[PDB]
RNA sequence: GAAACAUCUCAGUAUCGGGAGGAACAGAAAACGCAACGUGAUGUCGUUAGUAACCGCGAGUGAACGCGAUACAGCCCAAAC
RNA sequence: GACUCGUACGGUCACUGAAUCCUGCCCAGUGCAGGUAUCUGAACACCUCGUACAAGAGGACGAAGGACCUGUCAACGGCGG
RNA sequence: AGCUUUACUGCAGGCUGUCGCUGAGGACUCUCACUCCGGGAGGAGGACACCGAUAGCCGGGC
C-alpha cells in the first residue's frame, strides 16, 4: 500500500509542522550564579500564541528583558525574584528544596536546571508533597508521584489561563483557528472511511475495522494504529 | 641487539595488555573528541611507521583517520527485489574499513598520496587507522632515491584504484598461485568474480 | 498380521538355511558431518534457501515391512524387500 | 475546470532559461539549476551512460 | 531462462559513485605440485576443455597447473652494525 | 529530524458523529494487556562423550515468547436449535 | 497489475539473551570509561544505557 498519515508526520514537511516562525518565547527560567539576588518587574502580559495561554514579559535588575511562564494572579507591577533565597509567593521561582510542601507548583524541572518541563498547559499545577535532603517528591497534574532532585527549580502558583477547556468549540471554524498555530494535521478522516491501500482499516463494502484495534506495542510503524497496547477497552467493568 | 623500535613493535603485538593499554585507554578519550581526520606531528606506531616507509622528512605526513564499525550502512529496497535481493542487515561492503580510512584521509589532502597506513586500535562503535601521506611535489621528496617513485604521474589519486599496500590485499592480490584466478591481473578484467 | 521373532531360512552369507532372528530396523542417528549437511550450512543464506528451504513430506496410508534378518549362527543379517502391513507384531 | 486547455490559460511563469554554462534553455531560474549540464549542482558535466544505448 | 517459481539463471550484465594513463592493472614466489634428480616475476594469444569443480545434482554454471607462442628484467626499503 | 519556542487543561492513535432519551447480555474463539508454581523456550559461556585439535552428539542453566491463569467488548465480533 | 489474508517464502521493524566498548570491591557496593543535565563549578546516571555483532520471538509494515 501506501505510507499511513502517521507516517508521513514523522517527514516534518510543512503541513505537519508548528509556525514556529509565529511563536513568541521559548519560556525557561533564568539562571543566576547562585545568591538568588535576581528580581525583575512585570512589564506586560502578553497571549502565547503556542499555548493558547497567557504569558508574563519581565524586565530584571540586570536589565534582562524576557517573556515568562505565568502563573495565576500574575499582574503589571508584581516584582518576581528568581533564586534559592527568593520569597515564598506565587510568580516567584525556587528549588523545590526551598518550597513548603502543600504548595502547589508549576514549571517544573526534570533535570535541575532544564528550565523547566513538567505542568506548563492552562491551569495545571505540580504539588510538592515530601521533603528531603535527597529527594523532593512531586505529584505532576497527571496524578502521577515524580521523584525530583531537590535541586530542580520550579515557580510557584498554578499556570494561568485554567478552565480553558470547559468551553466547547461549538463549530468546526472554531477548532480550524485554533488547529492552525499548532503543529497538527487537520481535520480528521478515519481509517475505516479510507481504502484499503491507505490504511490498516480501509476497505470493506461497510464501514468497519479488519481486525481487532488493539495492536502489539511491538507492531511496525505502518501498521501500528488504533488502541496502541491497550491494557484494556471500553468502560464497563 | 634489539632496537628500541622493536619495543614499540613488541608493545603493539597485545594492545590490550600493560603500558599500552593504559595508554589507549586514555588517548581514545581525546580521539573520540577529534574530528575525522587530525593530522599529527609523530606517528604513535613509530617501528610500524618506519617499516611501511614513514621518514621523518619534508613532505611525508601522518594523520588519524576515524570510522565507524560494522556491516554497510544499507537503504532496504524500494522495488521489487527476489528474496535473495532483500537483504539489509547482514549485507558487508567489499572494501575494508582500513581502505576507507585511507580513502577519507587523501581526500583530506587533495595534493598530497597514500603511501600507506596501519591500525592504532578500536573502541566499542568505530576503528581508527593511521594515514601514511606523502607530498608528490616536494623536492625534499623528488629527491629521495627511496620515495620518488610515488611520484610519477600514474601514482596519482593511487588510493582510489586500490594501488595501495591494503587496497591490493583487500583486492585479494596476495597470492601468487591457487585462488587467485579472478584476482589478478585485475579484477574488473576478470569479470567482477573475485 | 502376526510374525514369528525367529525362523528357519536361506542365510545369503553362511549361504545355508539357519535359524535368523527378525528385528525392526531402529532409525540410525545422524552425525551432521556428511556431504548434505555441509551443502546446507554452505548454500543457506540471505532470503530463499531453495531446496533447502523445504519440508517434511508426508505418509502414505500404511508402511512397508521394515525388517532385519540375523542369522542365528555367523550373526550377519540380510535385508528382504517389505510389504505393505499396518501393522506387524512378532511371535515370542 | 479542465485539466485541458482551460487550465492552459495560467502558464506565464518563467522557470527554464538560457543557461550560462552550456548555452541550452534549461537553467531553472527558480531552482538555479540547470536540467541539461547540470550547472549549479555539479562541478562536472551532467552525463549519463542511459543517453545512449548500452553498446555505444 | 528454468516452458510456473523461491536457490539457480539473466549477471557482477544495465545503470550509478570515485579516479589514472597514453595505455592502464599486474609483476620478481610464505609460487607451482605433469611429485620431480622437475618448472621458475607478470600480462596476453593458441591450447589444456566444456575437462576438474558447482547445481531444486534441475535448467544451467565453469576454471587451473602444464604446454606452444608473444615479449622479456630485474630490483628498493624496514632492522641488525 | 517532525511533533516541539510544545509538557497531561498536553498531543499522539483510533472509533462514534449536533441536541434529546438511552446505550442491555457475552471474555468461549481472535486481539491487546497483566501474572505465572510448573511445562516449553535460541545463541555465548559452562559440564560429558567424541577428535593428540576440530567437525559432531548429549547435559546443565533458561530471556523474551508460548502453554496455563486473570483483566478487557464505546476490541474484532456474538446475542441460536 | 492493485488489493487481502491464520497461502508459500522472505525482508524491514519491535521485544529479549549473549559478545565487544567494559572498569574497582545469584544477589550487592563503587567510579574511571560511556551517557545525560549544567555557562562553569558541578549534578544525575554508570559499567547499565547507546553503538557494533549475534541468537530466539513477534512481524502483509514491505
Ligand atoms: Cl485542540
Ligand atoms: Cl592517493
Ligand atoms: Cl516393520
Ligand atoms: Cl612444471
Ligand atoms: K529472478
Ligand atoms: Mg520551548
Ligand atoms: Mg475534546
Ligand atoms: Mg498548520
Ligand atoms: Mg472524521
Ligand atoms: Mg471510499
Ligand atoms: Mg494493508
Ligand atoms: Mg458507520
Ligand atoms: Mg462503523
Ligand atoms: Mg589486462
Ligand atoms: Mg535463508
Ligand atoms: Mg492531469
Ligand atoms: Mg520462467
Ligand atoms: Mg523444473
Ligand atoms: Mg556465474
Ligand atoms: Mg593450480
Ligand atoms: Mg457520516
Ligand atoms: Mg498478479
Ligand atoms: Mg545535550
Ligand atoms: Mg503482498
Ligand atoms: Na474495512
Ligand atoms: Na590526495
Ligand atoms: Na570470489
Ligand atoms: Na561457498
Ligand atoms: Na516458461
Ligand atoms: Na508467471
Ligand atoms: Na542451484
Ligand atoms: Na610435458
Ligand atoms: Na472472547
Ligand atoms: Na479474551
Ligand atoms: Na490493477
Amino acid at each position: 500500500g501506501r505510507r499511513i498519515q502517521g507516517q508521513r508526520r514523522g517527514r516534518g514537511t510543512s503541513t505537519f509542522r508548528a509556525p514556529s516562525h509565529r511563536y513568541k518565547a521559548d519560556l525557561e527560567h533564568r539562571k543566576v550564579e547562585d545568591g538568588d539576588v535576581i528580581a525583575g518587574t512585570v512589564v506586560d502580559i502578553e497571549h502565547d500564541p503556542a499555548r493558547s495561554a497567557p504569558v508574563a514579559a519581565v524586565e530584571f535588575e540586570d536589565g534582562d528583558r524576557r517573556l515568562i511562564l505565568a502563573p495565576e494572579g500574575v499582574g503589571v507591577g508584581d516584582e518576581l525574584q528568581v533564586g534559592v533565597s527568593a520569597e515564598i509567593a506565587p510568580g516567584n521561582t525556587l528549588p523545590l528544596a526551598e518550597i513548603p510542601e502543600g504548595v502547589p507548583v508549576c514549571n517544573v524541572e526534570s533535570s535541575p536546571g532544564d528550565g523547566g518541563k513538567f505542568a506548563r498547559a492552562s491551569g495545571v499545577n505540580a504539588q510538592l508533597l515530601t521533603h528531603d535532603r535527597n529527594v523532593a517528591v512531586v505529584k505532576l497534574p497527571s496524578g502521577e508521584m515524580k521523584r525530583l532532585d531537590p535541586q530542580c527549580r520550579a515557580t510557584i502558583g498554578v499556570v494561568a489561563g485554567g478552565g480553558r477547556t470547559d468551553k466547547p468549540f461549538v463549530k468546526a471554524g472554531n477548532k480550524h483557528h485554533k488547529m492552525k498555530a499548532r503543529g497538527t494535521k487537520w481535520p480528521n478522516v478515519r481509517g475505516v472511511a479510507m481504502n484499503a491501500v491507505d490504511h490498516p482499516f480501509g476497505g470493506g463494502g461497510r464501514q468497519h475495522p479488519g481486525k481487532p484495534k488493539s495492536i502489539s506495542r511491538n507492531a511496525p510503524p505502518g501498521r501500528k494504529v488504533g488502541d496502541i497496547a491497550s491494557k484494556r477497552t471500553g468502560r464497563g467493568g | 641487539a634489539r632496537s628500541a623500535y622493536s619495543y614499540i613493535r613488541d608493545a603493539w603485538e597485545n594492545p590490550g595488555d600493560g603500558q599500552l593499554a593504559e595508554l589507549q585507554w586514555q588517548r581514545q578519550q581525546e580521539w573520540r573528541n577529534e574530528g575525522a581526520v587530525e593530522r599529527i606531528e609523530r606517528p604513535t606506531r613509530l617501528d610500524k611507521a618506519r617499516s611501511q616507509g614513514y621518514k621523518a622528512k619534508q613532505g611525508v605526513i601522518v594523520a588519524r583517520v576515524s570510522v565507524r564499525k560494522g556491516s554497510a550502512r544499507k537503504r532496504r529496497h524500494k522495488a521489487g527485489r527476489r528474496s535473495k535481493r532483500q537483504g539489509v542487515t547482514r549485507i558487508t561492503r567489499r572494501k575494508d574499513i582500513q581502505r576507507v580510512a585511507e580513502e577519507r584521509a587523501s581526500r583530506t589532502f587533495p595534493n598530497l598520496r597514500v603511501l600507506n597506513s596501519y591500525s592504532v586500535g578500536q573502541d566499542g562503535r568505530q576503528k581508527w587507522h593511521e594515514v601514511i601521506l606523502i607530498d608528490p611535489n616536494h623536492p625534499a621528496i623528488q629527491n629521495d632515491d627511496d620515495l620518488s617513485w610515488i611520484c610519477a604521474d600514474d601514482q596519482a589519486d593511487r588510493v582510489f584504484r586500490g594501488l595501495t599496500g591494503a587496497g591490493r590485499r583487500n583486492r585479494g592480490l596476495s597470492g601468487k598461485g591457487k585462488g587467485s584466478e579472478k584476482t589478478r591481473p585485475s579484477l574488473r578484467s576478470n569479470g567482477g568474480k573475485g | 498380521m502376526q510374525m514369528p521373532r525367529r525362523f528357519n531360512t536361506y542365510c545369503p552369507h553362511c549361504n545355508e538355511h539357519q535359524e535368523h532372528e527378525v528385528e525392526k530396523v531402529r532409525s540410525g542417528r545422524q552425525t551432521g558431518m556428511k556431504w548434505i549437511d555441509r551443502q546446507r550450512e554452505r548454500n543457506s543464506g540471505i532470503g530463499n534457501d531453495g531446496k533447502f528451504s523445504k519440508v517434511p513430506g508426508g505418509d502414505k496410508p500404511t508402511k512397508k515391512t521394515d525388517l532385519k534378518y540375523r542369522c542365528g549362527e555367523c550373526g550377519k543379517a540380510h535385508l528382504r524387500e517389505g510389504w505393505r502391513a499396518g501393522r506387524l507384531e512378532f511371535q515370542e | 475546470t479542465g485539466a485541458g486547455t482551460p487550465s492552459q490559460g495560467k502558464k506565464n511563469t518563467t522557470t527554464h532559461t538560457k543557461c550560462r554554462r552550456c548555452g541550452e534553455k534549461s537553467y531553472h531560474t527558480k531552482k538555479k539549476v540547470c536540467s541539461s549540464c547540470g550547472f549549479g549542482k555539479s562541478a562536472k558535466r551532467r552525463d549519463y551512460e542511459w543517453q545512449s544505448k548500452a553498446g555505444e
